[PDB]
């Protein structure tokens, strides 16, 4: 079978709970090139997840519904067997492979729920290939309505609170800020976007350039100097990797930060995020539930010299590449989702009313 | 399946072992429970039945022609291929990791995932990150000036250019490739105009050629000297393998 | 149809003849009675007509209730005609639902009142911003139950509508005080528990009310007082101000610069007492998020 | 050990600047409000240049007087500037030789044009080129430097553009040739067969014209009576491997900024990076130049405001925005990504964008004026719009109702402006 | 001329690049600077060695408004000379309202300035030391401390205070110039068990930080702070968490200044920095800034230690007056 990812570098005391993984170092090396165990589309994505070639949540979620409905594609059904189980059970080991190479995502993991219901509701009595279609069906569907639409609505509604003459300051790379942005923009709204970005992914100038492609006026900096720039910010907008059932928003690592300062600021903070990434779970702190990334990518070149080159030699030296925050509840003034604008604390009430 | 190996044979059971085990072997140890291999008929259409004698799980055997290509030996294979391919030849004596190639073929959805290494007349140039090749070509199509187009250039500011390296001629292939070779009868040999066809098509939904470079083990070339090169180093290769 | 200026004048005497009803509730009834009249013959004109009658109406009296009513109202139309395709069919149930709406709407305000009163304690001290009928009809019913309590209403300067409210509380026999709007920090320290009304409940639960409600609500806050606000439930609106200068213009004015209006945070708002119940600023928004599907 | 010299060239022998160079020589034209020889020559003192020699031939007596009123002639300067001038110079080549003539340069000279912005530190090449000089025995002969960029980038002009061929392994030049108007690049196999080490192709340099020459350098450009220019001794030195080798090698910077103006296009490149501090240290508010009148205060947004401007009523300025001293601007006007000279007056509802204004010019109300260059003592009358990339030079009047097409360039020299007048275009 | 080269090399280092790194460097050679101005220039009589110095030290204070280092010796040494002034010839307080002079000469009044100015050297050379031996007081075992960037007082503060108790240390980078790698490098050398982070982590990991001891730049006169950027942002994560905000500055980076004045506070750099020259040709439509300094509010820092002990920030002013005449502010 699949073995398991070893650990790299030594952790944080208080993160020695989470895996922590090198990029160089992958899991298909002790894996058939005919893979048999695990799906060849599986596999790939592994492969793409674990080296960040798919960063996105949104884009996360794509490429896994599109991989998935490969694998259900070239999926049959065993001999003396049901189709609503066995899928399942053969389901399962991909994503305990796709973990393995990376951790899941908010998004991927509803993905993941909500296919297990469609794939448990399917009939025993119904043909195999009526089934495979009808799964295909309904993950096209899914994406459809749970990103483009959704996506749509949200500008529409975000539209009106963006004014002409107006300060915007975004933060790091998400596709509904930029399409929000770039749509405001379109209509004839007239204003300047404040790129704020942070190390090491510095992401934030996927963003920049999408703005500068579209006519935006735009300005870029660092994080730490997010309090130099915020006396003439009018809005803080902000993208989420999902919303918790508390209403906490998890997100980038800086992500937190902003609200603090926009808070010392007297500046709105709004939260543009869709319904399928909200979570039923909840947190209060980015220690219990976290992904360390690579703590190599920590490494800069500041001269000739890098200062943290051999890092693993110095014993008592530790290194965390955290990727999420969680943003409490009381310094979030708008989250806009296709079902409209809502208060921060709102976000059970809708996880109530996409289940019933 | 995700691969379909295919084995060169148009050979040699030379050696200390015949020298297409070694390839078999190499296949055998990365999963490949069958392996299509075309055998050769110019020489004598006979060595199936001295591969018959053998010891391999399961192998499938083609008589070829009198005289044909790589390209048409896959033109004439072209029904029993289903999926991507993995083109090898009878003289590969290697200990490479081949999961480097077919990892450089899953990530990037390539087009074309082939192996060289260090040498120890024909010009390839690299990115910066020493993965994707960027141009190919060889002394007897050049004049004297080596040309390289503008677009190349603008999307890639610095090509970093090799000349020594040895084709290990081990190449994943993506099946549209195989088609397009056969709606086209023109290409005759993989390495001669099939690959700098690919590679120049990148620049003109696109075109994706990746390269690794290995710097433990070549194959054994048609030369006397590289045989004698390659048992001398299969003593201390057999070993392990 | 009735004209334009016939809904005026109808507006106007249905506030005259009872000056204890809220403008909200006249301007529901006023829509009732048009619809009752229409002459119409589709669904899809008498929607037109309404919104126009509304729009009529916001221009007649500015107040964030008549919005509230008029959207309200379009919201029981269109779920009225959600259930029945034929028009005449939908057109009886709208108005015996209206009918049945519009007594549940007055009895809106003792309901109210008799699930508030408990909050108010024995020689407590009340803080009220400006005159408001519903923490008149709560203090009516701490009075009724024989609660001996202060009261500390400020003058709300444009139009002096807390001396109003200090002459109905005399008339109560309440021992009431008359302060400035500029005393308010100066009394915020003997007030135990603040009650003010609101004209408009927003969807993150703050409230839209007279001018002077926010700094009541934020040197309440500094001091850790309770805040109450008392409001009925044809007040929530779909509107959302991210902070004063977000309130539409059309509330603030005519009804150098003097806006009649402005907006509380709903994070300095203890509880609201609304005809359905006692409830946490978050319930609003579900309550609204439930009403549009 | 020894000290560090510097031939500074402070004639363009080419003439891209016309007809502005026929009154004012380009090395003396305000870039910031400051000469571009100011700027060279603070490099120099900055990057540890002990002594300076500047070559002039064209209008010699406007470099002298102001070179000799400059802070780098003053006594106290650790930058000796010693002005050369010859009215029989023609080419950069020609400079050269008189340098191997009067055997100025004793050994590891720097060679750099007039107008070249730079804030690049040499230590490091000067190390490795006397490092390569001591190990292979007096065989490197030219160090150039070169600034890590895009193709793409408003800096890299297509007159300059060009394309190398080195050894990453010795970072030495093996072929070196311009890419204007080319669509493919032809490369010699020589160079692969020679070295088959492993060679690369660039095309992510920039050219920054600084170079860390030898007297070898000066010995070949008298004895070759044909080289004219620095491309030519490269392009020469290249071909020519087989005897007296004589390799160059070259030096990458990527922290440092470092260009040469050669035209109006590189001239409104290296203006909006000198404003945006892109040549940091060398800003200006920083009066690298310490004279009185070039003192300004930074704002918000790269706001420079010089001392008495007095801003109107309702006008803006939104950013990267240049004020001179004494500058007077009217009421609602916009100023943007615009530097103004100082004692120019401005009209009410003026609208500049991207244009700079020498000292001296006058506005008058009304004007729109983009992406234009107005030269010192200029006058634009009443309701008058300037099309992008127009040019006024020395002095030039332009009356009321007339819109100038976009390549406009006019002067009172009758022929090469375009279109000379004093009142107007109306003939 | 020997003095006027000096000037004019210090002033040029001073424009272009630091080139004494540490502000202890810094305060030293501006001192030595003075004292030779004071012996070498000829004077009679006080008023005009104090004209004197204000010129050579608005000279340097021009050259770089953000070394306020400079400009703290120089008024140290007014505040030295109109002390020994008043010493041998003969405050702005309600006192002084309700009870109730240069240009006389005195020949020993110069021994006397050389040698407080030596004895000001003195102190400035043992600050470190007193900041290091006061370490121990603040540490408790197993406690967690968060540092920004590099400063050299903090790390011999956590240094001394590691030779009796074990204790984690957290070091977020101050990006771009990332010279907090620097130091939880030489604190890892020294076995006192650190972690490197980047800014985007503080307010994450705060909640599990019992205190924040930070340097800084300069001291202003409300006790508000210019420190590196993204010290800001953690003061505030600090006061939301209400762990103490510890700042170990010596004395003479206490600068008489207010923050309002001129908005020549922030220093900013070239933007390579923050977004490098390579990115191409959407570098002309983007406004790039990057600032090195940040404005700390007073009501944000619990403590000040420095060589005389600890104290408030609602003291600072005091300090203020016993370091520097009321009317040499503006200097």
């Amino acid at each position: 079978q699949v073995p398991t990812r070893k650990d790299y570098g030594s952790k944080v005391s208080l993160f020695s709970h989470l895996p922590q993984y090198s990029r160089q170092n992958s899991l298909t090396q002790f894996m058939s090139i005919p893979s048999s165990v695990i799906h060849p589309a599986m596999v790939r994505l592994g492969l793409q997840y674990s080296q960040g070639l798919v960063s996105g949540s949104n884009a996360r979620c794509i490429a896994l519904l599109r991989a998935l409905q490969q694998v259900i594609q070239d999926y049959t059904t065993p001999p003396n067997e049901e189709l609503s189980r066995d899928l399942v059970n053969k389901l399962k080991p991909y994503m305990s492979f796709l973990t393995q190479c990376r951790p899941l995502s908010a998004s991927m993991h509803n993905a993941i729920k909500f296919l297990n219901k469609e794939i448990t509701s399917v009939g025993s009595s119904k043909r195999e290939e009526e089934a495979k279609s009808e799964l295909r069906a309904a993950i096209d569907r899914y994406v459809q309505e749970k990103i483009v639409l959704a996506a749509q609505a949200i500008s529409r509604f975000a539209y009106q609170k963006i004014s002409n003459g107006d300060v915007i300051l975004v933060y790091g790379c998400s596709s509904l800020v930029s399409r929000i942005l770039q749509e405001a923009w379109t209509e004839g709204r007239r204003f300047r976007v404040v790129v704020v970005d942070s190390r090491p992914w510095l992401e934030g100038r996927h963003t920049l350039r999408s703005l500068v492609h579209a006519g935006v006026p735009a300005s870029y900096l660092l994080i730490p100097a997010a309090s130099y720039v915020l006396p003439e910010v009018s809005k803080v907008l902000l993208g989420a990797h999902a919303l918790l059932a508390n209403g906490s928003v998890m997100s980038r690592v800086g992500t937190a930060q902003l609200a603090l300062v926009a808070r010392a600021h007297n500046v709105p903070v709004l939260v543009c995020c869709e319904t399928y990434k909200f979570c039923e779970r909840v947190q209060t702190d980015a220690f219990v539930s976290n992904e360390l990334d690579d703590p190599d990518d920590l490494q800069c070149k500041r001269g000739e010299h890098v200062a943290l080159a051999n890092w693993q030699n110095h014993a008592s030296l530790r290194l965390l590449n955290l990727v999420y925050d969680v943003t409490p509840p009381e310094l979030v003034d708008l989250v806009i989702t296709e079902l409209g604008m809502i208060p921060c604390s709102s976000v059970p009430v809708v996880l109530r009313v996409k289940s019933s | 399946m995700e691969f379909q190996a295919v084995v060169m044979a148009v050979l040699l059971p030379v050696g200390n072992k015949p020298l297409i085990w070694y390839p078999l072997n190499l296949l055998e140890r990365v999963g490949f429970e069958e392996v299509i291999v075309v055998t050769t008929r110019d020489v004598q259409k006979a060595l199936c039945a001295e591969f018959k004698m053998k010891m391999k799980p399961d192998i499938v055997c083609i008589p070829d022609d009198a005289d044909m290509g790589t390209a048409d030996s896959l033109r004439y294979i072209y029904p029993k291929l289903k999926t991507d391919v993995l083109v090898l030849s009878c003289d590969l004596i290697t200990d490479v990791a081949l999961h480097e190639v077919v990892d450089l073929f899953r990530a990037y959805d390539a087009s074309l995932a082939m192996l060289m290494r260090k040498g120890q007349r024909d010009f390839i140039g690299v990115d910066s990150t020493g993965k994707r090749l960027l141009f190919m070509a060889n002394e007897a199509d050049l004049d004297e000036e080596l040309v390289i187009k503008g677009s190349i250039l603008q999307k890639h500011p610095r090509i970093r250019f090799h000349t020594g390296l040895v084709d290990a001629h081990l190449y994943c292939l993506k099946k549209y490739i195989v088609d397009f070779l056969m709606e086209n009868g023109s290409i005759t040999s993989i390495r001669s105009e099939l690959i700098p066809y690919l590679v120049r098509k990148q620049f003109s939904k696109s075109l994706d050629i990746y390269s690794f470079i290995k710097e433990a083990n070549t194959l054994n070339l048609a030369p006397y000297d590289a045989c004698w090169n390659a048992c001398r180093g299969d003593r201390w290769e057999d070993l392990s393998r | 149809p009735m004209d334009d200026k016939e809904l005026i004048e109808y507006f106007k005497s249905q506030m005259k003849e009872d000056p204890d009803m809220a403008s909200a509730v006249a301007a529901i009834r006023t829509l009732l009675e048009f619809l009752k009249r229409d002459k119409g013959e589709t669904i899809q004109g008498l929607r037109a007509n309404l919104t126009s009658a509304i729009e009529t109406l916001c221009g007649v009296d500015s107040s964030v209730a008549v919005s509230s009513g008029g959207e309200l109202f379009l919201r029981f139309i269109s779920l009225a005609s959600l259930e029945y395709s034929d028009y005449s069919k939908c057109k009886k149930i709208m108005i015996e639902r209206g009918e049945l709406f519009l007594r549940r709407i007055s009895l809106s305000r003792n309901k109210i009142a008799d699930l508030c009163h408990t909050f108010i304690k024995d020689g407590a001290t009340i803080l009220t911003h400006a005159y408001s009928r519903v923490v008149l009809r709560v203090l009516e019913a701490a009075v009724a139950a024989k609660k001996r309590f202060s009261v500390y209403v400020t003058e709300s300067q444009p139009d002096l509508s807390g001396k109003k409210m200090a002459k109905a509380l005399c008339h109560l026999n309440v021992p009431v005080t008359v302060v400035l709007d500029a005393a308010v920090g100066y009394i915020m320290e003997k007030a135990d528990l603040v009650i003010v009304g609101a004209e408009g409940v927003v969807e993150n639960g703050g409230i839209i009310n007279k001018i002077g409600t926010n700094q009541m609500a934020v040197c309440a806050k500094a001091q850790n007082k309770p805040f109450y606000v008392v409001a009925e439930s044809f007040k929530f609106v779909r509107l959302f101000p991210l902070n004063q200068q977000d309130v539409p213009d059309k509330f603030k004015y005519k009804a150098e610069e003097h806006p009649w209006v402005d907006y509380t945070a709903p994070s300095l708002i203890t509880l609201l007492f609304t005809d359905l119940g006692v409830l946490t600023p978050s319930a609003v928004s579900d309550e609204l998020i439930k009403l549009y599907l | 050990p020894p000290p560090l010299q510097a031939v500074l060239v402070a004639d363009s022998f080419d003439r891209r600047f016309f007809p502005i160079s026929k009154d004012q020589p380009r090395v003396l034209l305000p870039l910031a409000n400051v000469a571009l020889i100011d700027y060279t020559l603070e490099f120099l003192t900055a990057t540890g240049v002990q002594e300076t020699f500047v070559f002039c031939c064209w209008k010699a007596a406007q470099i002298k007087e102001h070179l000799l009123k400059s802070k780098w002639c003053r006594p106290t300067s650790l930058n000796v500037v010693r002005i050369i001038t010859s009215e029989l110079y023609r080419s950069l080549g020609d400079v050269l030789r008189d340098v191997d003539a009067k055997a100025l340069v004793r050994s590891d000279f720097l060679l750099v044009y007039g107008d070249v912005i730079s804030n690049i530190n040499i230590t490091r090449a000067l190390e490795e080129h006397r490092l390569r000089r001591k190990l292979e025995k007096n065989v490197s002969v030219m160090t150039m430097i070169f600034k890590e960029s895009s193709p793409s980038h408003p800096t890299r002009c297509h007159e300059d553009n060009v394309v190398v061929a080195v050894d990453s392994t010795t970072n030495r030049v093996l072929h070196f040739q311009k890419t204007q108007g080319l669509r493919r690049f032809a490369f010699p196999l020589s160079l692969f067969q020679g070295s088959s080490d492993g060679v690369e192709v660039r095309y992510d340099l920039l050219d920054c014209h600084i170079s860390i020459c030898s007297p070898q350098v000066a010995q070949l450009f008298t004895d070759n009576f044909d080289y004219q220019t620095r491309d030519d001794f490269v392009r020469g030195l290249l071909v020519n491997e087989e005897i007296l080798g004589n390799q160059i090698h070259m030096h990458v910077t990527a922290k440092e900024y470092g260009a040469r103006v050669s035209n109006l296009h590189m001239y409104s490149a290296v203006c909006a990076d000198v404003i945006r501090r892109w040549v940091y240290p060398l800003t200006p508010e920083a009066n690298f130049t310490d004279s009185t009148t070039q003192s300004c205060t930074h704002s918000r947004h790269n706001i420079y405001r010089g001392p008495e401007v007095s801003l109107g009523h309702g006008s803006i300025l939104e950013e990267n925005v240049l004020l001179g001293s004494g500058t007077v601007i009217g009421s609602n006007c916009f100023i943007t990504n615009s530097v103004i000279g100082p004692g120019c007056h401005i009209g009410d509802n003026v609208v500049l964008d991207q244009t700079y204004l020498w000292q001296g010019v006058r506005v008058a109300a009304g004007a729109q004026i983009h992406q234009s260059l107005l030269c010192d003592n200029a006058e634009v009358k009443e309701r008058v719009t300037l099309k992008p990339r127009s040019v006024l030079t020395s002095q030039v009047v332009v009356g009321p109702n007339i819109t100038l097409p976009e390549g406009s360039v006019i002067s009172l020299h009758p022929p090469d402006a375009e279109e000379d007048e004093d009142d107007g275009e109306f003939s | 001329s020997e003095l006027s080269e000096r000037i004019e090399s210090f002033v040029e280092t001073l424009k272009r690049g630091g080139g004494p790194r540490s502000s202890e460097e810094m305060a030293r050679e501006t001192l030595g600077l003075l004292r030779q101005i004071i012996t070498d220039h000829r004077w009679s009589n006080a008023g005009e060695l104090m004209e004197l110095i204000r010129r050579e030290g608005r000279r340097m204070t021009a050259a770089q408004p953000s070394e306020t280092t400079v400009g703290n010796m120089v008024r140290r040494v007014l505040k030295i000379i109109r002390e020994e002034y008043g010493r041998l010839h003969g405050q702005e307080s309600l006192h002084k309202l309700l009870t109730s002079d240069f240009s006389f000469h005195y020949a020993q009044l110069q021994s006397n300035i050389i040698e407080a100015i030596n004895e000001l050297l003195v102190e400035l050379e043992g600050t470190m030391e007193n900041i290091a031996a006061q370490a121990l007081e603040h540490i408790h075992s197993n406690e967690v401390i968060m540092t920004i960037g590099f400063s050299r007082t903090v790390e011999a503060f956590l240094k001394e205070a590691a030779r009796k108790r074990k204790f984690h240390v957290i070091v977020a980078e101050c990006a771009p110039f990332c010279q907090g790698h620097e130091m939880a490098v030489n604190l890892s050398k020294a076995g006192i068990e650190t972690t490197v982070m980047t800014d985007a982590a503080i307010f994450a990991v705060m909640s599990r930080v019992n205190k924040v001891i930070i340097g800084t730049k300069t001291i202003l006169a409300n006790g508000a702070l210019r420190a590196v950027t993204g010290t800001h942002t953690l003061a505030l994560a600090a006061k939301h968490h209400s762990t103490p905000l510890i700042v170990c500055a010596p004395m003479f980076k206490l600068s008489p200044q207010f923050p309002n004045e001129e908005d020549s506070f922030h220093k900013f750099v070239a933007p390579e920095e923050v977004l490098p020259f390579t990115e191409g040709d959407i570098l002309e439509k983007v406004s790039v800034h990057c600032p090195v300094f940040d404005y700390v509010p007073p009501e944000l820092i619990t403590l000040f230690i420095s060589n005389i002990g600890g104290n408030a920030p609602s003291y600072i002013y005091r300090l203020m007056s016993e370091l520097y005449h009321p009317d040499d502010h503006v200097l």
